[PDB]
């Protein structure tokens, strides 16, 4: 078996990484490891550019199939603290969800992106014991399928049952990642991605806050629906730039005409937009409460006076803006929403209008001709910048602050 | 039956001796069966983890990380107990009580156990841990067959048959199917017994992490049932058992938790102007609206619920309401009794 | 079949209480063999008054009172066989008009005997089909539970929710509003299959219909008839389904 001594070589590689790699006469894989002891939090946040500089047959081994190798590192870890998890964190190119054909399958890849809600904690079987009927013979298997999901045909040679009491499970979270609107072309519907959590990689991210998160890219039964497993959750000149256009005097009306330059006039209306969309400082208090830094400003008068190309011109200057209507958006589309799986019985949340562009301007048309039920909605996330939903058995509540 | 190990063997004197030590548990025993005897309580005894803790660290450690090993050897410690400690022996009566097991449960601190329903890791997998919340939804109680009685109409002998299921011991048994054997081995027709029978209630609730800190299934059995409300605050302490990523989070839980100070008070109540100190005390942050806040004392202390002879009733609390512009000491007002009073919704 | 298998010797011995049922016993009897009453309603107080005529005697009696309470589903089948037992002769001349359910049954019954007898010349039914009545248990009165000082809870309207776990099988008392009252459905007991080659009658009784036939004419000839069921062969009573919630089902008149 030539796989056999192949597997030898890579282990005992991985251990003298850690021994030998130092930065500016320092140990930082060292020290992060002897730290983690003290504070019992089996994990180790491995960066992907220092394999790079070590040796370059261990980094392309990696991103090749890191199925077999990344098994492989956490019998590493352990021999030399002597099971501990791998955080990956890569710092490259950042690859768009729009741009994931077939050639990523197996691979590393990195995304970036905000999630869109989170379902609850589930257990995974990772060292099951089974007993027979007749002999009562115990045996012990190890289940090793770090590319899988749920229980795809559990290995059973049946007369045998599972024992639940001397077995071990791990913690494990699904997640639901939306790619960045800024790069989302005109006229199409931004998708989803749904993501796997593992040991403490679960309940660590906000339901509504970008964030970076590397990944492998596979496929599973159920045509195939996709998924990513989770691995790590994370110029000069440029910066020169913008610190001498501050002290200029006149940046405030430069500023104002720059916004909308369709629009002839109105002094007052354009330079209420240079401060909404900078806000003030959201400042919270040591006894607990949070004070509002959003400014709102509402718009009325006759129309024609390009009302809707005002709203337009704010959601393309903005980064993180989502443009909605009045009676197109229901209380499904302007708060969260409860749906259920028809696949898994599952109650899950949806991001909307208000949910998923946390931390921007929301610019909504018509609101005059709104509703009744979807005006409560609107005036608690005015006051409180929050979103407190208990349907369905399901109390969470998610920040907006718009 | 099943042949006791040199670690089963060993936990069942070890068990009989913490309770001997120790005098509060022993007499615990005999006021419940003596009560229980004259008058025809629960058959629980809340045993304290600082006693046990004391007594021997090696069995502390057992009972928080593999207690499915070392609550059936207590259990039986008790039952043994129990049986000898009774000095009337009843002819007619040897056969209804000397029946029923003898549960236990748990009280004290936990240390790094009482955690979170959101915080409840698989690293506390079959641990006895203490997890509190709030019940969301209560099931119906239903009766769990545990071991049923037969009879034979041609041989005169009764059998018994144990039904062992998932939610009742702490170890992993034969899960016996729910079919009541019609025929015995002789080819007799057998008579199922519903007098002689055992059963036990069950019950499974919904617990939720409370808000104020920010849902996990407790099956409650025996007389735990019929003893949580949609609606308050309880602890419920037991044993992390992972049924069945199709794995059911359950808990076995085992026991639900729902004068210097008085001195101060009256000095105080000497003075004659306790009426408007008390009133600007309540919102301090609010300038002026003495007149406002004086009626919010009285609101709180409540008045008198004047009950007549014949039945009828009279109302005690007093109402107000608040009229005038919006933002002028009303908004921010609310909210100041909501963490003054003792009990508050704010709708 | 041999690790759990205890043998708790109870003191209620069947083989001596079936004694007393049948000196208890011995004008409501008459009236059933007469298809007159097809309901047997024991009252539970004229059992207490016949263990006070016992206990002044000196004969040492069981307590039958708390036998039913504790279970009274077994009573069912043990008051039912001493009635049969000692079922006095109908003295109303039986007709061939009247009931035409029993004329198929007396008709069954003297076809069975007569190929029994010539099948031994030749060489040398189950007891709830002929059961008719229902019997009933009335309980106690308020009068007769003040003088008897032993568990008292059968005589206590009782509700709902104080009905317990050690509640089951016990002759209770339940007070409320009867809601959804349902039909009167037709419920079977006694499944007869009336086969094709031999034409035998197999009784089945129901506490999967039966397809193939276990007489031994269809056994030693090798030809495994199809049995059919006859409706007219099977015994049925009344079942109504009514809800106090609890579900009750009344059964019988």
């Amino acid at each position: 078996s030539p796989n056999d001594d192949d597997n030898t070589e890579i282990i005992k590689s991985f251990k003298n990484f850690i021994l030998e790699f130092r930065l500016d006469s320092q140990f930082i894989y060292r020290d992060q490891l002897r730290n983690n002891i003290l504070v019992k939090n089996y994990s180790l946040t491995v960066n992907m550019e220092h394999l790079i500089g070590y040796n370059e047959d261990i980094y392309k081994k990696l991103s090749d199939e890191p199925s077999d190798i990344i098994p492989l590192f956490e019998t590493a870890i352990t021999q030399v603290a002597k099971t501990f998890q791998l955080i990956l964190n890569s710092n490259a190119n950042q690859i768009p969800l729009r741009d994931l054909d077939s050639e990523h399958v197996s691979k590393i890849v990195r995304l970036s992106g905000i999630i869109i809600s989170t379902s609850v904690l589930s257990s995974r079987a990772t060292y099951l014991s089974i007993m027979c009927r007749n002999c009562r013979h115990t045996t012990s298997i190890t289940i090793n399928n770090f590319n899988s999901i749920t229980g795809n045909t559990v290995s059973l040679p049946d007369p045998y049952i599972i024992i639940h009491e001397s077995s071990k499970f791990i913690d494990q979270q699904f997640l639901k990642l939306q790619e960045i609107p800024e790069l989302v072309p005109v006229g199409e519907m931004p998708r989803n991605l749904t993501m796997t959590c593992d040991r403490y990689l679960t309940n660590k991210v906000i339901p509504g806050t970008r964030v970076t998160i590397v990944g492998i890219y596979s496929i599973y039964n159920s045509i195939r629906t996709p998924y990513i497993k989770i691995l790590g959750i994370q110029t000069e000149e440029e910066e020169e730039e913008f610190l001498q256009l501050s002290r200029n005097p006149k940046l405030y009306e430069i500023l104002t005409n720059s916004i909308a330059p369709s629009i002839f006039g109105n002094e007052d209306i354009k330079k209420a937009i240079v401060c909404l969309l900078m806000g003030g400082s959201k400042k919270i208090l040591p006894d607990g409460m949070r004070l509002r830094g959003d400014i709102n400003v509402l718009l009325l008068g006759d129309p024609g006076t390009a009302k809707s190309q005002l709203l337009k011109f704010v959601e393309k200057v903005s980064p993180i803006a989502v443009y909605t209507s009045g009676k197109g958006s229901s209380a499904a589309g302007l708060t969260a929403s409860v749906q259920r799986d028809p696949m898994t019985r599952e109650f899950y949340l949806e991001g909307g209008a208000m949910v998923l562009a946390d931390g921007g301007v929301v610019c909504i048309d018509e609101f005059d001709k709104m509703r009744d039920e979807d005006r409560v909605a609107i005036h608690e996330a005015m006051e409180q910048q929050t979103i407190s939903i208990a349907k369905a058995g399901i109390t969470t509540v998610l920040n907006s602050r718009t | 039956f099943f042949a006791p190990d040199a670690v089963f063997g060993d936990r069942v004197r070890r068990f009989q001796e913490f309770l001997d030590t120790f005098t509060s548990y022993r007499d615990s025993v005999r006021s419940i069966q003596v009560y229980n005897s004259n008058n025809a309580l629960p058959h629980r005894i809340i045993i304290s983890l600082d006693d046990l803790r004391e007594f021997d660290r090696s069995f502390w450690s057992g009972i928080l990380v593999e207690p499915a090993y070392f609550i059936p050897p207590a259990e039986k410690a008790l039952t043994d107990l129990a049986d000898s400690m009774d000095d009337v022996p009843h002819p007619n009566a040897s056969a209804v009580s000397s029946r029923h097991p003898w549960k236990l449960s748990f009280k004290g601190s936990f240390g790094a156990h009482a955690l979170s329903p959101r915080t409840l890791t698989a690293q506390h997998l079959n641990k006895l841990v203490s997890v509190e919340g709030i019940v969301t939804k209560t099931s119906l109680v239903r009766p769990k067959l545990i071991r049923s009685v037969h009879y034979a109409a041609k041989t005169g002998r009764f059998h018994y048959r144990d039904y062992t299921d998932a939610t009742t011991t702490l170890t992993t048994r034969i899960p016996t199917p729910a079919i009541y054997p019609t025929e015995d081995t002789e080819g007799n027709k057998l008579t199922t017994e519903y007098g002689y029978s055992t059963f036990i209630d069950h019950q499974r609730i919904t617990v939720q992490e409370m808000p104020e800190m920010a849902s996990i299934d407790v099956i409650l059995d025996d007389d735990l049932v019929d003893k949580t409300k949609p609606g308050d605050r309880v602890n419920v302490v037991g044993v992390f058992k992972s049924l069945g990523i199709g794995f059911k989070t359950l808990i076995l839980g085992n026991t639900v938790y729902p004068d210097f100070d008085i001195r101060n008070i009256n000095k105080l109540s000497k003075k004659k102007d306790i009426f408007d100190i008390l009133s600007q005390s309540l919102a301090p942050s609010i300038y002026g609206h003495d007149h406002i806040k004086k009626a919010i004392l009285l609101m709180l202390m409540g008045g008198v619920e004047k009950n007549l002879e014949n039945g009828s009733h009279l109302r005690g609390d007093i109402n107000i309401l608040m009229v005038g512009d919006p933002s002028t000491a009303k908004s921010q007002l609310l909210r100041f009794v909501l963490n003054t009073a003792s009990l508050a919704i704010a709708t | 079949m041999s690790a759990a298998l205890p043998s708790i010797q109870l003191p209620v011995d069947y083989n001596n209480l079936f004694n007393e049922i049948t000196d208890f016993l011995v004008a409501m009897l008459q009236k059933v063999a007469n298809r007159e009453l097809n309901s047997v309603i024991i009252d539970l107080d004229d059992i207490l008054q016949y263990q006070n005529e016992k206990f002044l005697q000196g004969t040492q009696a069981d307590d039958l009172v708390s036998a039913i309470q504790q279970n009274a589903n077994h009573f069912t089948e043990l008051f039912c066989r001493a009635i049969d037992n000692n079922m006095p002769l109908p003295t109303k001349e039986i007709d061939y008009k009247d009931d035409v359910l029993d004329v198929i049954l007396n008709q069954r019954r003297l076809r069975n005997e007569r190929m029994l007898s010539d099948r031994t010349n030749e060489i040398r039914f189950p007891p709830n089909l002929t059961r008719r009545y229902f019997l009933y248990f009335k309980p106690l009165s308020q009068n007769c539970a003040r003088r008897y000082r032993k568990k008292a809870i059968s005589s206590k309207p009782l509700s709902v929710r104080q009905i317990k776990g050690d509640f089951l099988g016990q002759l209770i008392t339940v007070r409320g509003i009867i809601t959804r009252v349902s039909d009167v459905k037709p419920a079977v007991e006694v499944i007869a299959y009336t086969c094709d080659q031999c034409g035998y009658e197999v009784f089945q009784e129901v506490n999967t219909p039966l397809s193939e036939c276990t007489s031994e004419e269809c056994s030693q000839n090798q030809t495994k008839g199809q049995l059919f069921m006859s409706t007219r062969a099977s015994k049925f009573s009344a079942f109504q389904e009514c809800k106090i919630s609890l579900n009750i089902h009344v059964n019988g008149t």
